[PDB]
């Protein structure tokens, strides 16, 4: 219903595994729920 | 489950702090001593008369 939370779960797969000795690959997932404003149109907006 | 994942109001905890440095190599060793100082000259025999 309107004004309740909902759980969106994303699973991501990389073609080649992260190097075993190196650091973890840090990702930032930017999310537009599909109902609010028009979503960022550039990578700068996604990174903001 | 009673309270779903949408109701987990806690905040995640930081990553592991780094691992300490290694120990140093054993220090060198104090310079070894010198060979005994050489004895002095040897007085020539009695002067003739
Ligand atoms: O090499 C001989 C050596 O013996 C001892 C002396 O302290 C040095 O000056 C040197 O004469
Ligand atoms: C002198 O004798 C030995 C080696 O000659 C020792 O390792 C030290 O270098 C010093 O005491
Ligand atoms: C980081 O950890 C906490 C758990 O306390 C929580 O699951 C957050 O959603 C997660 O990002
Ligand atoms: C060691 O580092 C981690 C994160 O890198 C954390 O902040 C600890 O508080 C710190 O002591
Ligand atoms: C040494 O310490 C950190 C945590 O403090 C981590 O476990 C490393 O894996 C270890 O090498
Ligand atoms: C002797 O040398 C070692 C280095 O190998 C140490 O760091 C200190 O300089 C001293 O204990
Ligand atoms: C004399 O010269 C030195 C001392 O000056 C040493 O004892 C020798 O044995 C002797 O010949
Ligand atoms: C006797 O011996 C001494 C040594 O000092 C010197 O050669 C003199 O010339 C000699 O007479
Ligand atoms: O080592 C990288 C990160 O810190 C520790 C875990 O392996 C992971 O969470």
């Amino acid at each position: 219903p309107v004004d309740t939370a909902t759980l969106w779960t994303y699973n991501i797969i990389r073609s080649v595994p992260v190097p075993a000795g190196g650091p973890s690959l840090p990702i930032l997932c930017s999310f537009w729920d599909g109902k609010t404003g028009a979503a960022p149109t550039t990578d700068a907006g996604w990174a903001a | 489950l009673s309270k779903p994942k949408t109701a987990r109001t806690e905040q995640s905890p930081p990553p592991p702090s780094p691992s300490p440095p290694p120990p140093p190599p054993p220090s060198p060793r104090p310079p070894s001593p010198n060979p005994p100082s050489p004895r002095p000259p040897s007085p020539a025999p009695p002067s003739p008369n």
